Order: C-alpha cells, then structure tokens, then sequence
C-alpha cells in the first residue's frame, strides 16, 4: 500500500502497545503483529496489525534486526512519528 | 519461525 505518516502520543510510564515480529535475520521488515488495546498505538488510530515499520523519529527500521529494532522503539519518548506501509 | 516482542 501507500507509505504513510503517523503521529502517535504517549506518556513515560506506557510503552508503545504494540507487538512486533519479523526483522531482518529473518529476511522480513519489522511487522506490527498486535495493537494492544487502549494502549498508545490503539489510541493514535493510525497503526495497524500487519504495518511495516519502515522509520521512527526518521531512525530507518528496514535493514534493522529483530532486537535493533525493540531497542531503538522502546527509546522513543513523547510524540512519536513512524513510517509505516500495509503490505 | 520468527521471534515477537511486546512493546
């Protein structure tokens, strides 16, 4: 699909709410698996299961390994930006 | 089969 923008807002004690898989060991992008509901990624409207990770906060995900990848969206704060594509 | 993290 189109590659999209998407905002997504939260606060310190919260993570993301989402569950990742894929990564590049595996020969795929990271892929949204689960939106935790209420949590900020359900809240933001924007992410969905089955989105590829492509960017954050312009950090590129695309060649990231499956841990690279928790590591560097776990360290993102506040107002998030992602780039994301449904395939 | 691939790995799934929680976040």
């Amino acid at each position: 699909g189109p590659i999209r923008k998407v905002l997504l807002l939260k606060e310190d004690h919260e993570g993301l709410g989402i569950s990742i898989t894929g990564g590049k060991e595996h020969g795929v992008p990271i892929l949204i698996s689960e939106i935790h509901p209420g949590q900020p990624a359900d809240r933001c409207g924007g992410l969905h299961v089955g989105d590829a990770i492509l960017a954050v906060n312009g950090v590129n995900l695309r060649d990231t390994k499956h841990k690279e990848a928790v590591t560097i969206l776990s360290q993102q704060r506040g107002e998030i930006e992602f780039e994301v594509v449904y395939v | 089969r691939w790995p799934t993290s929680i976040l």
